């Protein structure tokens, strides 16, 4: 095993020289570790990843951290191995970056932990499941409309609105209330005030002695928001394949992790293309989303928010990742327009488990009626803005009467953040939120009034509620 | 001595390409052998790519750079207050040039996650709209943007000048702000007396490419330090649209690859450096404090565009003007649909979370109910009473010029239900009842905003209904 | 006693190789000179600017002049200077190229007057005017909605067939006349026959005794198309300098300057932005607006008419060019068609002039309320295009009728509106401007015909054109 040397430096990409015979492949991590010689120099730690082969011995890498001090001619160490990170028992609770090292400040991980290689290719068709086991997410929107197919793939894709970050944030604590199974979550570039918010959360609650967290902050290279997310896929990987209890994860964005490696790709890449974005961003984007899959062994189930520029699905970055997901909540504007949040699109948000053969048809019986109930205002709301009158000329009627009373009941309000609107709230079951989704749609409460059904918990808290709430 | 001396090839747009340099460091400071600043940017294989800082006439083909292995630092300290300087630091008014010796790197590591807090104190900004309706943290990160001459620098005048009771020190970098403008800017903020605290950084047009890229970064280097002391800091930008050009511009000479709209890749990779060295700190690091008020310009509110789209999705907030309802009357344009506050609530007192968290309600139902009737022929007259009470609601959100409004005084006004009294005659009633409120409270109800200066709660609304009823009784009726 | 051979030659870009270390320094006037060798070659006498030092001791340059008969071989001449101007007193009453040589028969200049160089840097902080005055011109619109400041930096964008030249013509005869002091108008980009129409008419009027007049036109090359605006500012600013003497500036089309740059950066080797322009183009404008300040010494109110190709205020050329100017006038094409001259757009042009301070609390209500009721009108045409006129409330039924009648009082007749149509011209003060301006606003006239307030000056033609019409 022999060293290289620096070459030339570009922004974030730098190049590297190696003699031959020891040449080492791509995606092999590259390691820098320097000191100043005099007073014209600073000290430098780093490492590279290794991307291609130009020839002549030569090698193109690109950075992890700030590269301001680097100097032609340094000595450039080779591991031979992809990035590793420590994987078992030893993670829980702990705080990682993209490198593997614990930010979570107690400690450092011990020389010879098991380190397991980040990159590998994913599970075969050979052995993949099949079973579809629905989750009871406790929130009577998510469970009517699209409910969560436990083991697949969940993405509250949102249009990039505003409304992503708190939901996955109740939704942490929520579910794993419900199945204290194994949790990731991962951020690929974050509002770094969001991430500590979180960690305090978690920390506060309890939830972070049996979860896992690797945090990308959005300042660094990136070679970082390229290189993290699958740490957190390998993570679940180790946790799924080694012990076989069912682990649960969370993406906080995708987006931003095509982004970030886009800038990269085009920086040293052959050509741009599509709106200046990379040549192979699909690929890019398959091979990272189809790791998290269910497999014989285990199931693999995540979250992901997917930004969206400019309000505008055509884009092809978030395009390219509809075949990936399973039940897809089309936020858009999220009623943002309406005092209502955070409530996902009554009508475009659809997933695999709308089936009566699924989901039993005791529950898609009600399912129909809502949806019939509920999606006529706006096909005909662009006709009463003109007849906005009194008038009759259109058979409106009872859509108008329960539209936006029984949209006001599609909120829950039992673990929202009080210190953000200080409303309480309690839990509740779908199984016997059916009951009064039976009883809204035979119209037991149509005497009451639109703002007694608005931020409201359970049937029986609306009932109560709009009683005491000026009788 | 020992030194690397290199050679001076190409000359050109700013522009020198060295040969040499055999101990070349990257983004280190380099000297022309005419007394002009260079910077080392893009280290190729055989030459380095330097970047000139300030004027290249005087550069030819022969010069030779020498090595000062200096990384690029900008000088900080208490004598900057009331300063305005070049981001080098030489100041450009006279007075003796700077004094403190002590220097940061421009370029520096961002504080960590594990440091910071979750923002609990509020911000006094004194304008009413964005205090009610968008609130502002010790530590969030605003964004304002909007069409030319709809009263972005107004707001960010108001902001600055506002800080006249607090522990605030405030930053302003004018990037690419035309030179004469700047001037009538410091010669607002001296007949306003805000320079016992300011420090302004000043790019003009003229200045090359390479300085009006590098402000910002100076302006926040500068407050870093101040950060550290465990003061707080407000740092206000300007025209980030201009600074992206001017990074643009010299990509394009340094033959990088352009990207998208001819933009290079690192932008976001820039801008995130650029805002993400704003934050709380704890005590773990001082308890500092600093928050960021970053501009961009746009057409018509068209947020399509390719930099707003990378700026929106870092800030805590966005705050929308839109010179559409600017003309209209509403001179804070403030547009309180797309207007948003990922720290809504937290940010606002004991009093202001208990009385406006019905107002953008009520302003919201009010726009949704008046887009279903832009025309008022046939209406159904039994919701007409909200549509009412949020037309004489909106007019209450809007100050004039140089007019910073404490939020004592402002929260007697933005009541739950100082939004639904009398309104006898709402129409031209409030614009002069609010003022005369404000003088029957200094010279009558003193005590009941002590009360609310006191305890940052509202006291028993009985006693301040009564101040209500003999304000109302005394005020002459229009 | 320096000589180079030319290499390169690519259109109006041509490249010098000096001897070593021995090359002129950037920004100095190159002259060739020759003469006829033999029957087939042409008399050459020619000047070049330094514009780049390319490596290997080459230059490239820029031509002022068509570059025809360059010849690979031909012998160079460096006088070492930067183009020089005639400088001082002399000039007055003159015409000059951009060279610095005149063309008005008189003569010329002895070879040993005073001169300057063009380039220089720009002022410093401490020598900048605070203060603001308003300069008023007599036009109801200019005078009412955005008042000009002296000593600041008024623009007139504009389209191609709106005006903008017409606008110019009648400001100079409003204000030079009655001024007093030093005047220079510098065309740069226009049509060439106003440089007949222009100085034939001043010399009739009598104003030409104490002006100063640059012409670089449309068909000379881009390098002139550049450089005469240097020209014709370093004319002016010498008397800004060192007489103390209040100064006018006029610049016809500072477009064409900018727009020289996308036809010659090209083939200096730089890659272009997203639209053709330079990518430095920011840098050049900044470096050439920046010398238009007022110092402590003098008084500079310059008049800029930039040109917007394609009517496209997207276009980076005016979208990067607003931040200078401190009041402007935005010429409507649309407005122009029906049938209103000068076309000012009321909502669009602003300026920091306007502000109650300074122009009277009365002055500004007037102001506010015609700009609110010319935005509702504008606001109210899919209204009115979509769904007839009589379905608004009772409140815009009169708002437009007042909207109507005020966008047509705006109008005028101008004194060099003589010559398309026999209607002579009139002059307007700004005080009874504002109070017709109130009278309208109150409604005292909505009684009149709507149409018949086109083409008027005060308020009292107005109302002798409702006298002398029948209806
Ligand atoms: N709320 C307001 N009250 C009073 N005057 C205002 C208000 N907003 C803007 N103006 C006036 O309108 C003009 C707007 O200019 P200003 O530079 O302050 O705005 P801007 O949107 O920041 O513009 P710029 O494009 O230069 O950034 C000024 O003359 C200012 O005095
Ligand atoms: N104030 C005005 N009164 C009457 N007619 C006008 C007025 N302004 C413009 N026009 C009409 O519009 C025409 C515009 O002519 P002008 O040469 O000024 O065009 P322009 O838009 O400045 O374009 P360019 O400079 O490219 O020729 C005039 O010839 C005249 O017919
Ligand atoms: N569940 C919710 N309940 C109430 N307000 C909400 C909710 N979700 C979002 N909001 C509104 O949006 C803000 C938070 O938006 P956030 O979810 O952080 O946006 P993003 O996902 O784009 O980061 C809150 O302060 C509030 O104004
Ligand atoms: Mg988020
Ligand atoms: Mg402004
Ligand atoms: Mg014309």
């Amino acid at each position: 095993m022999t060293r290289g040397r620096v070459i030339q430096v570009m922004g974030p990409v730098v190049d590297v020289k190696f003699e031959n015979g020891h040449l080492p492949a791509i995606y092999n991590a590259l390691k820098i570790q320097h000191k100043a010689r005099n007073e014209n120099e600073v000290d430098i730690d780093l490492t590279l990843e290794v991307a291609l082969h130009l020839g002549d011995d030569t090698v193109r890498t690109i950075a992890m951290a700030s590269t301001d001090g680097l100097i032609r001619g340094m000595e450039v160490i080779d591991t031979g191995a992809p990035i590793s990170v420590p994987v078992g028992e030893v993670t829980l609770g702990r705080v990682f970056n993209v490198l593997g090292e614990p930010i979570d400040l107690e400690g450092d991980i011990p020389a010879d932990a098991r380190r397991d290689p980040i990159h590998r290719p994913a599970p075969k068709f050979e052995e993949l499941a099949t079973e579809v086991e629905i989750l009871e997410t406790g929130i009577k929107v998510v469970d009517l409309l699209a409910p969560y197919i436990k083991g697949g793939k969940i993405g509250l894709f949102g249009g990039a609105g505003v409304g992503k970050t708190v939901l996955i944030q109740e939704l942490i604590h929520n579910i794993a209330q419900e199945h204290g199974g194994i949790s990731v979550f991962a951020g690929v570039g974050e509002r770094t005030r969001e991430g500590n918010d979180l960690y305090h959360e978690m920390k506060d609650s309890g939830v972070i002695s049996k979860t896992a967290m690797v945090f990308g902050q959005m300042n660094e290279p990136p070679g970082a928001r390229m290189r993290v997310a699958l740490t957190g896929l390998t993570m679940a990987e180790y946790f799924r394949d080694e012990q076989g209890q069912d682990v649960l994860l969370f993406i906080d964005n995708i987006f931003r992790f095509t982004q970030a490696g886009s800038e990269v790709s085009a920086l040293l890449g052959r050509m741009p293309s599509a709106v200046g974005y990379q040549p192979t961003l699909a690929t890019e984007m398959g091979q990272l989303q189809e790791r998290i899959t269910s497999t014989a062994k285990g199931s693999i189930t995540s979250i992901q928010a997917i930004y969206v520029p400019a309000d505008d699905y055509t884009d092809p970055a978030p395009a390219t990742t509809f075949s990936h997901l399973d039940a897809t909540t089309n936020l858009e504007r999220k009623l943002a327009e309406m005092g209502i949040y955070p409530a996902v699109d009554p009508l475009a948000s659809t997933s695999r488990a709308l089936a009566p053969e699924i989901v039993g048809e005791e529950h898609y019986q009600v399912a129909r009626k809502v949806q019939q109930t509920l999606q006529r205002y706006k096909e005909l709301q662009d006709i009463i803005a003109i007849l906005g009158m009194d008038e009759l000329s259109d058979e409106d009627k009872l859509v108008v009467h329960r539209a936006r009373r029984i949209q006001f009941f599609l909120s829950q309000n039992f673990h929202v953040a009080e210190q953000f609107t200080g409303q309480p709230g309690s839990y509740v079951p779908v199984k016997e939120t059916v009951r009064g989704f039976k009883e809204i749609l035979e119209g037991k409460y149509d005497h009451l009034p639109e703002d007694a059904f608005r931020l409201v918990g359970r049937i029986e808290e609306v009932v109560e509620k709009a009683k005491a709430m000026g009788v | 001595q020992v030194s690397d001396v290199g050679t001076v090839i190409q000359v050109g747009d700013g522009i020198a390409r060295a040969h040499g340099l055999d101990n070349v460091m990257s983004g280190e400071l380099v000297e022309f052998a005419n007394g002009v600043m260079g910077m080392a940017l893009n280290l190729e294989e055989n030459n380095v790519g330097i970047v000139i800082l300030g004027p290249y006439t005087g550069i030819k083909e022969g010069d030779e750079v020498r090595r000062t292995g200096r990384i690029m630092e900008v000088p900080v300290g208490e004598a900057l207050i009331g300063r305005v300087v070049n981001p080098l630091g030489q100041p450009v008014d006279g007075l003796g040039p700077v004094e403190t010796t002590e220097t940061r790197p421009i370029e520096s590591p961002a504080p960590g996650v594990m440091d910071r807090r979750s923002v609990h104190e509020p911000l006094q900004t004194g304008i009413k709209a964005i205090d009610a309706l968008v609130p502002i943290g010790r530590g969030q990160r605003e964004l304002i943007i909007g069409d030319r001459q709809t009263g972005k620098t107004s707001v960010a005048i108001d902001t600055i000048i506002n800080q006249k009771d607090q522990n605030m020190i405030s930053i302003y970098v004018a990037i690419g702000q035309k030179e004469s403008t700047v001037r009538t800017v410091v010669e607002t903020l001296r007949k306003h007396g805000a320079l016992d605290y300011t420090i302004v950084v000043t790019a003009s047009a003229s200045q090359p490419a390479p300085l009006l890229f590098l402000a910002p970064y100076a302006g926040v280097a500068m407050g870093e330090y101040f950060m550290y002391k465990g003061k707080h800091v407000l740092v206000v930008y300007d025209d980030l649209s201009k600074q992206a050009a001017a990074y643009r511009e010299l990509s394009l000479l340094l033959r990088r690859p352009p990207g998208r709209e001819a933009y290079p890749g690192d932008i976001f990779y820039l801008h995130s450096r650029l805002l993400e060295r704003a934050a709380k700190l704890s005590d773990a690091k001082g308890g500092g404090s600093l928050t960021a008020l970053p501009f961009v310009e746009t057409q018509a509110g068209d947020i399509s565009a390719y930099i707003p789209t990378n700026v929106i999705s870092i800030t805590d907030g966005q705050i929308f003007l839109q010179s559409d309802l600017f003309f209209s009357g509403v001179r804070p344009a403030i547009n309180a649909g797309l207007s948003v506050s990922r720290v809504g609530g937290a940010a606002q007192i004991k009093a202001m979370k208990k009385v406006a968290g019905t107002l953008r309600l009520d302003l919201a139902a009010y726009r949704e109910l008046e887009a279903f009737a832009q025309f008022g022929s046939d209406l159904d007259k039994a919701t007409q009473a909200k549509l009412a009470r949020g037309a004489r609601t909106v007019e209450v959100l809007k100050q004039d010029l140089h007019q910073p409004i404490p939020v004592e005084k402002q929260v007697l006004i933005i009541y739950a239900l100082t939004r639904g009294f009398l309104d006898d005659i709402p129409v031209e009633d409030v614009r002069r009842f609010e003022k005369e409120f404000y003088l029957f409270l200094d010279q009558n109800g003193q005590h009941l905003l002590e009360h609310i200066r006191t305890t940052k709660d509202l006291p028993n609304e009985d006693d301040l209904n009564k101040a209500i009823e003999a304000f109302k009784k005394t005020f002459v009726v229009s």
